[PDB]
């Protein structure tokens, strides 16, 4: 039966979508905490592939700013996916959507609590996507998140991805690899 | 809470 009042399906966490065009240029677009509200937001906004050079989207848990200096990010780091310039057409939007689904779906088992959010950088040199985690020394969590994320994106067996601490990016060698 | 399948199922 189609009810007169449809009840949405609540997500484990509330999420906030951000847009970058330094801390002046950040802008909170929208927040959501149901699956249906996620889809309504995703359906309405521009694809990452259609953004201007130097823009970012970020999706982070409610109350975490998408910046190194936030308390949940300070000690953390990121699993970085680097795309080449040709991959903008074939892979960018596809990888970004799947990243969003890994986040809102809590796809990393017990270690989804370590996940702070994700960022996509739209750049002329080549696009970048990253999952940001809260603590770079949580080796078991960082390792599990990396393996699952890489395999969810369907990245070639040949290529390796790397985890950088935000500390080493701020002063970059890989702290972990999968 | 939700599998990948369930998230997509709820895109209407
Ligand atoms: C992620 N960034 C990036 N960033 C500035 O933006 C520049 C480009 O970073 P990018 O967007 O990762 O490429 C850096 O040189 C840095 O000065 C930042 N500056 C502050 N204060 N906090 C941050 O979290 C970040
Ligand atoms: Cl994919």
């Amino acid at each position: 039966a189609n009810p007169e009042h449809y009840i949405k399906h609540p997500l484990q966490n509330r999420w906030a979508l951000w847009f970058f065009k330094w801390q002046a240029n950040l802008r909170l677009i929208s927040k959501f905490d149901t699956v249906e509200d996620f889809w309504a937001l995703y359906n309405h906004i521009q694809l990452s592939s259609n953004l201007m050079p130097g823009c970012d989207y970020s999706l982070f848990k409610d109350g975490i700013e998408p910046m190194w200096e936030d308390e949940k990010n300070k000690r953390g780091g990121r699993w970085l996916i680097t795309l080449n310039k040709q991959q903008r057409r074939s892979d960018l939007d596809r990888f970004w959507l799947e990243t969003l689904l890994c986040l809102i779906g809590e796809s990393f088992d017990d270690y989804s609590d370590d996940v702070c959010g994700a960022v996509v950088n739209v750049r002329a040199k080549g696009d970048k996507i990253a999952i940001w985690t809260t603590e770079c020394e949580n080796r078991e969590a960082v390792t599990h998140i990396g393996r699952v994320y890489k395999e969810r994106l369907g990245l070639p067996p040949k290529i390796v991805i790397g985890y950088q601490s935000h500390a080493d990016t701020a002063t970059t060698k890989n702290r972990f690899v999968v | 809470r939700y599998s990948r399948l369930q998230l997509l199922l709820l895109f209407r």
